[PDB]
């Protein structure tokens, strides 16, 4: 497992963030080439 | 459009200065205003709530003379027409308070209304003739008991014909309406 | 804004449009609206001078300030009710300006002398209309009359704006807000303009006009406004925890009764527990009052019949807790009313002739009778509505105690449960929730007349339904809740406080 | 059957420490399947239990926006497991989904340590690899 | 039926943390009525963000509006304990 | 920005004055309203 | 800690803040786990139950080893004997994102 | 209206412009640490 923290420090602002693991030759995981391996998140304000 | 200004002055010296306006109509570029003595009024409006004959709808226009802005409706007879400085006093006789007021009734006395003399262009009243009028709080004016009536874009004025007149086919469904309303408004008021 | 004073001498003035512009449902809105508030300053005990003016194209005069009947309340609601929209819709006006002549004729005496008390008189407008006055003249010079007749904001040395002040309601479904903020009066942090959604939530309306500045020590009146806190709720909820070593912390409920005073069951506490150890917070806030001392009941004994066989003994579970420092009564601060009290004849509403029996007789009668009681969920307090079990169901309530854990095979069922419990819970006729073991001492409360009066002090239940420190999922029927009744403690109560001036008849 | 009916799925996690006495303080690194959230009564009677704590930024949060799980075991016994259980409910609608995972450490040694995965098709959650000898390859694809 | 797919339910939570402040408005700019006007300044400036952020469903002002009329709420709170 | 605008004085003492202003895509608006003195034509003069 | 000394008659016992920022400059949000110790010459003596858990809010978080707990940590019940040794602080703290861990350390 | 901007008649005009202002009296009672006592103020600002 690996633990990509995204932080957001706007004082009264939630963000929508499309977030994505990109394809690797040397890594198997859900993305491929063909099907992407992505996300849609929010996250609170003054917060991660 | 809003007039430009221009304003002179030195850098040791701010307080004695000078300023000067311009308009594409206006001399001095000031607008319009009226004045009597000391005492001034705003005027840079339409002389009146001029129709152009046309809407002989008398019947949607007198119902919507119920509408919660008037504050008088008057029937009146002008007699007298003096010029003065930048204004000009029509001295009328006022016959019934058909609506409201706000002062007192007296009724058969001469009583002053005042327009610019810059609206004689607009519509020029005539002497003996009567007339049916209305307006708003804010165009009597003055204080009490030298009260005064000034005539301006929410004011509205129509010639009520004589008998005679009256006989004519065109001013025939004319003195019809204005004589309904007369009674209309002295009998039922406002439903709203 | 309105200052409330018993010795109060107030005209209250009520103008409401009747034209066409405002609609039935929209003039019954109008109407629910006074009604409430009328009941409100009555709640209080200040007898005002009421007027009733519905105006169209002509006012009509319904309630004078003159007559007699002007003062009572249920009479002028009776005649606000009987008023219908299509009473004088035949005349669909709007003549503001001859109805607040209306309102200046009451106010102006006969001649050139005024009655005395003129000065010392309050008046109090209101005015619902959809802003757009269409006949008469202009309705903002007779107020300039009202300003110069009551001498208001005309003199420096004596400004006299404390003495009058107008609200306007936008009702209807179109409003002109434009002529409603000239005709309203103009005042620093204080609301005079309601719009149509303003209808809505009136305990918040109310709560901005009122100024309880002469009225703060009255007992029983709750703030039901939206915004108001649990406290606003219930100002008398006073949350007591006992934290000792090894009995460790527990907790429960009080009642305040006086600035110095709270009241509380006793078998929370016991005589080896110290003043240190006990901690009060009424108002909300972590700062924990400090305690004098506590008072137990003189026939309280938890270990009466112990010898005999009966393990814990709840006859007179009942103490008045003394603090250090003495309360200063606020908005989330005010005593509960105690039974045959001067306060309570006020809040009731009686002549002060009124005995001790005939108060027994109104809060106590022999039937099922509504009450509530407040609980914690999540930190939070909560109201739980239940029903007295007074009638020919109250033998029914006493022999469910029969399923008590610990008493099962007592046979006497009247020497366990004495005449001063009085009994909640079950089914019928209809559902009464249970206490949890920490809602114990809290106040048994009865509402009558817009005022909340205590009849009782929490004690304890038959099944423990909140045994796994929550109340969740259902539990059998027959689980009944009991409460020391305060009529038979009265004596003790009188005697012990007099010395705090609450009026015992 | 009392008509709450949804997608619903419970997961169960246990744990015994191998040591010859017992373990103390000890932290589960809990994180979601993508789109689950779990079943927010559930860890509140955890949250309350004796020798068990759930921090209060975490806990009153909750609901959607909650992925990672942190939870704080007092102690673990060494002879037999120590087990708890909540719900969790797909909201994102979506194939091929993530599988979750939990982790297992104490606060004075974060190295040794030991994680397990779960997935409602695959036993251990590894998704699907295939191997010659050394030689692996991914595999989490159709047959062709 | 088929669950919600993503962003449909967050901007739907989004939309009722609004509407939940919204309802209690209007008691709120009542209840500075009998409180300073620098309350009564701020809630009016504040309320039409609110009001217009939750018809638009722009999801920049419903957050900014969100926090924005929670943060005048607390200084109503605080007035109002403070006033007694 | 400076913007200018016109204005005639038309009755004696210290008169109200009132402006606003807006911003399109944005929630922040100010007002200032503020008193001015209408004096009426002359001038101080302390003879003995 | 408040003083960067203990007394040993102090009935509150010894009280060491806790401060936990990013390396940017902006306030962490999480749990800290502390414990105490006794350190006499170069070797060290660990108090078990001296462990505390606290949540990091705002940035920080406060711990106090009270005197009794001491007492009760060491098997020596003489106030006396305590003095001219010194003490250790080992402290774990976890954000409540639970993706980081640090582990500190105030001793002598 | 539904544009995009504020609406005229609920925008809120500054109107406390006095130049001096706070003119109050305390005297320092509270606690003192190190003998200095620490006197918190909650102030409106003006406009
Ligand atoms: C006054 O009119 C009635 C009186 O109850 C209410 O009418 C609302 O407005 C329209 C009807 O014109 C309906 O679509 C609404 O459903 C009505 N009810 C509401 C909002 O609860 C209302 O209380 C008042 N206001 C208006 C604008 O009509
Ligand atoms: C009622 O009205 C009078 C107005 O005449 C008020 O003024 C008081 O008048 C009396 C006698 O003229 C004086 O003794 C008081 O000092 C006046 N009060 C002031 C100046 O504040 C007064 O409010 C009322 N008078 C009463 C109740 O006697
Ligand atoms: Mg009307």
């Amino acid at each position: 497992e690996i633990r990509a923290v995204l932080y957001n420090y706007r004082q009264n602002q939630e963000l929508k963030v499309r977030v994505e693991l990109l394809h690797n030759p040397a890594f198997c995981s859900l993305a491929t080439t063909k099907r992407r391996h992505q996300q849609t998140v929010t996250i609170p304000p003054k917060s991660s | 459009i809003q007039p430009g200004a221009v304003k002179v002055y030195a850098y040791y010296n701010l307080e004695e200065s000078c300023t000067r306006f311009y308009h594409p109509e206006k001399e001095d570029g000031k607008l319009n205003k009226l004045c009597r003595d000391e005492l001034c009024r705003c005027a840079e409006e339409n002389c009146f709530i001029q129709k152009s004959d046309d809407k002989v709808t008398l019947e949607e226009r007198l119902d919507k003379a119920c509408e919660p802005g008037v504050d008088y409706v008057y029937k009146t007879r002008l007699v007298k027409v003096q010029l003065s400085n930048d204004f000009d006093e029509y001295i009328m006789a006022i016959e019934q308070t058909i609506k409201s007021g706000s002062d007192e009734v007296q009724v058969g006395q001469q009583r002053t209304f005042i327009s610019p003399i810059k609206c004689r262009e607009a519509l020029k009243l005539e002497e003996k003739k009567h007339y049916l009028m209305w307006g708003l709080s804010s165009d009597f004016w003055g204080e009490k008991p030298n009260l005064s009536y000034i005539i301006g874009k929410d004011t509205w004025v129509e010639h009520w014909p004589e008998e005679d007149e009256c006989q004519d086919e065109e001013n025939q469904k004319q003195c019809q309406d204005l004589g309904a309303f007369t009674e209309s408004m002295v009998v039922f008021g406002c439903p709203n | 804004k309105i200052v409330l004073d018993p010795s109060g001498s107030m005209n209250i003035y009520l103008v409401l449009d009747g034209s066409g512009s405002i609609g039935a449902s929209n003039f019954t809105g109008a109407k629910k609206c006074l009604v409430n508030l009328i009941e409100k300053v009555a709640s209080y005990g200040v007898k005002p001078r009421y007027g009733l003016v519905t105006y169209a194209t002509y006012p009509k005069i319904w309630v004078k300030v003159s007559e007699a009947d002007s003062s009572n309340a249920d009479w002028v609601t009776k005649q606000l009710n009987e008023i219908n929209y299509e009473d004088h819709k035949l005349k669909s006006g709007t003549n503001t300006k001859k109805a607040l002549q209306a309102v200046y004729s009451m106010m102006s005496w006969p001649d050139d002398v005024p009655p005395e008390g003129w000065n010392r008189t309050r008046h109090v407008i209101i005015l619902m209309t959809d802003g757009l006055h269409n006949m008469g003249g202009d309705p903002i010079t007779v107020i300039d009359e009202i300003r110069d007749l009551l001498y208001i904001g005309k003199d420096r040395k004596n400004p006299r704006e404390d003495y009058l002040d107008v609200y306007v309601f936008g009702v209807g479904p179109l409003v002109n807000q434009v002529n409603i903020n000239a005709l309203a009066s103009k005042k620093d942090n204080e609301q005079h303009v309601f719009k149509v959604k303003d209808m809505e939530n009136l305990e918040d309306v109310f709560y901005q006009m009122i100024d309880e500045s002469q009225s703060l020590s009255l007992c029983g009146m709750v703030w039901e406004h939206r915004k108001g806190t649990d406290y606003h709720k219930q100002p008398w909820q006073a949350k007591i925890s006992v934290i000792r070593p090894s009995k460790g912390h527990e907790s429960c409920m009080g009642a305040v009764v006086s600035e110095y005073f709270v009241l509380t069951a006793a078998h929370c506490f016991t005589v080896d527990d110290k003043e240190h150890s006990i901690k009060v917070s009424v108002g909300g806030e972590k700062r924990d009052l400090e305690i004098e001392v506590v008072l137990f009941h003189p026939n309280y004994n938890i270990n009466g019949k112990k010898e005999a066989g009966i393990p814990e003994f709840y006859d007179y579970d009942v103490a008045l807790i003394k603090l250090k420092n003495k309360l200063k009564y606020g908005q989330t601060i005010r005593p509960i009313c105690l039974p045959c009290t001067e306060g309570t004849t006020r809040a009731l509403r009686l002549p002060p002739t009124t005995t001790c029996q005939q108060q027994k007789e109104e809060l106590l009668p022999a039937q099922d009778i509504k009450a509530l009681f407040v609980s914690e969920e999540e930190k939070k307090l909560t109201r739980k509505e239940v029903y007295i079990k007074n009638g020919d169901k109250k033998g029914s309530c006493e022999r469910d105690a029969q399923y008590a854990p610990g008493y099962d095979k007592v046979k006497d069922i009247s020497e366990v449960v004495t005449p001063r419990f009085l009994c909640t819970g079950g089914v019928s006729p209809y559902a009464d929730p249970n206490t949890c073991r920490g809602d114990a001492g809290g106040p048994l409360i009865v509402h009558k007349r817009s005022r909340f009066i205590q009849v009782g002090v929490i004690s304890w239940g038959v099944v423990d339904v909140c045994k796994n420190q929550k109340r969740q999922k259902q539990v059998p029927a027959h689980a009944r809740d009991f409460h020391i009744n305060l009529f038979q403690v009265l004596p003790w109560l009188k005697e012990k406080l007099q010395d705090e001036d609450l009026g015992f008849l | 059957r009392p008509q709450d009916a949804k997608n619903t799925m419970i997961l169960e996690i246990c744990t015994r420490y191998r040591g010859d006495q017992d373990a103390t303080m000890s932290i589960l690194d809990i994180s979601m399947m993508t789109g689950f959230a779990p079943d927010t009564d559930d860890l509140k009677q955890l949250a309350n239990g004796v020798d068990r704590y759930i921090s209060k930024y975490e806990l009153d949060k909750a609901f959607s926006d909650r992925n990672t799980l942190i939870i704080y075991l007092d102690k673990v016994s060494h002879s037999e497991d120590d087990c708890l259980a909540f719900k969790v409910h797909q909201y994102f609608n979506v194939e091929l989904i993530q599988p979750g995972a939990v982790k297992v450490y104490a606060y004075y040694n974060l190295e040794e340590s030991c994680t397990r995965f779960y997935h409602p098709e695959k036993e251990d959650g590894k998704l699907n690899k295939l191997c010659r000898d050394e030689l692996c390859r991914c595999a989490e694809e159709n047959c062709f | 039926t088929s669950l919600p797919t993503s962003n449909e339910y967050q901007n739907e939570k989004l939309a009722n943390e609004l509407k939940s402040l919204l309802d209690e408005l209007n008691v709120n700019e009542l209840a500075t009525g009998s409180l300073n006007t620098y309350y009564k300044r701020t809630i009016k400036i504040s309320g039409q963000k609110a009001m217009y952020a939750l018809k638009s469903k722009d999801f920049k002002k419903m957050s900014e509006a969100k926090y924005q009329l929670q943060k005048i709420y607390n200084e109503i709170d605080e007035a109002l304990k403070s006033k007694y | 920005l400076s913007v200018p605008y016109v204005i005639v004085p038309l009755k004696t003492g210290l008169q109200e004055v009132e402006v606003k202003a807006a911003v399109y895509h944005h929630f922040i608006s100010d007002g200032v309203r503020k008193s001015l003195k209408v004096v009426p034509e002359g001038i101080r003069m302390n003879k003995t | 800690p408040t003083e960067k000394f203990y007394y040993i008659y102090n009935e509150k016992g010894l009280e060491v803040t806790i401060t936990a920022r990013f390396l940017y400059g902006k306030k962490v949000e999480g749990t800290a786990f502390v414990i105490f110790g006794i350190q006499d010459g170069e070797q060290r003596i660990s108090l078990p139950e001296s462990l505390k858990r606290i949540p990091i809010e705002d940035g920080s978080g406060e711990v106090v080893l009270s005197r009794k707990v001491l007492l009760d940590g060491v098997q020596n019940p003489r106030a006396e004997d305590l003095v001219g040794k010194s003490l250790y602080v080992s402290a774990t703290v976890i954000l409540h994102s639970g993706s980081d861990m640090v582990q500190a350390e105030r001793s002598g | 209206l539904d544009e995009d901007i504020i609406a005229e008649e609920n925008i809120v005009s500054r109107s406390e412009f006095p130049e001096s202002w706070l003119w109050n009296v305390e005297d320092l009672k509270e606690p003192p640490k190190n003998g200095i006592s620490t006197k918190l103020m909650n102030i409106f600002l003006k406009d």
